[PDB]
């Protein structure tokens, strides 16, 4: 498995870019991770939120805004998205925090 | 409460968190499928938040023929979402 | 996260947490499956802590016929207990 | 449904008495409780412990001890017993203590 290393800082305002919509109609998007006990997990709807979109803000470009990056959101991170014709993404993104518990 | 056991337990409890709106208190029924699929699991359908794909669940969950999502076909389907995405990691490895 | 996938996501932690000591990473042997019903679910066997029904067990929760109780297996059985206690709390009412 | 009525102190000792155990070996006892969310719920074991015995210990003539009853336990206890021909029991008690929450 491979995943790029992204150094960041505990308390930073962070912006990843996800891509993996195609041109096409907003499709279900099944996010997902890789982690030990897996706190940061929820799937996310182009129509609703939940507890995470406190958190986490999606922009309507495709785009995931992190207001204070701490120790829960450092892990490996997977924006994957679910069309209904069997097709998906592997991409994987590891964070790493300088003040690591 | 073992952590098995926690986990188990508490699917039980967000079942009869949302299930007793209307129609029964131990069964699902269609209106309160869709607020459970905008709450817990909500962007698992396609619709995004519309009863569209919500009809066609309640009649693919709905094995007993009464329109009613029960425990025992509610827990078949929590069971196949984990399993996909164990099985999904299980690839991710690799 | 929310409610339910906290629970859908124990679920693979418990099991991550036990398979990896023989055999494989994300598969459950005949050694690590006893620990987990000896720690996890013990009472649910009939010989108590012992092996006999553990090995039984393993061969009816093998479907694949590997020996290996994978989580498309072990999933199953956790909904089935879960399922069964749930029944029972329905019928408890009456 | 039937319960009987216990009426009990927080921080008291009480000792409850489940039967169910015919003249034969010792079996599984699938214990279980009725209850909203279900905090107080654990499979007990003849020959096997867990996180509950801790706090409830069973005696080995079928009596379950509390050293002291809280707001935790309060609630419709299930003592039942599972043999391998299928025969089970539907005993419930509910417990009331006097200063409820």
């Amino acid at each position: 498995a491979m995943a790029q290393n992204i150094t960041a800082r505990i308390g930073e305002p962070l912006v990843l870019k996800c891509k993996g919509a195609p041109k096409k109609p907003p499709q279900r998007l099944e996010w997902k991770l890789n982690t030990g006990r897996t706190e940061a997990w929820k799937v996310l709807s182009p129509q609703g939120g939940g507890p995470w979109d406190s958190v986490a803000r999606v922009l309507p470009n495709g785009s995931l805004f992190l207001p204070a990056v701490g120790i829960q959101d450092e892990g490996i991170f997977r924006c994957q998205a679910m069309n209904r014709n069997g097709k998906e993404t592997k991409s994987n993104y590891r964070v790493r925090v300088y003040q690591i518990p | 409460m073992t952590e098995l056991e926690t986990a188990m337990g508490m699917i039980i409890d967000v079942f009869s968190r949302y299930s007793g709106s209307e129609g029964s208190t131990q069964t699902l029924t269609k209106g309160e499928l869709k607020v459970l699929m905008e709450k817990e699991l909500p962007g698992f359908l396609q619709s995004g938040k519309d009863k569209d794909a919500v009809d066609k669940l309640l009649k693919d969950l709905d094995a007993n023929g009464d329109a009613q999502v029960d425990f025992s076909e509610f827990i078949v389907f929590v069971a196949a979402i984990t399993s996909a995405c164990h099985k999904y990691f299980e690839k991710a490895g690799l």
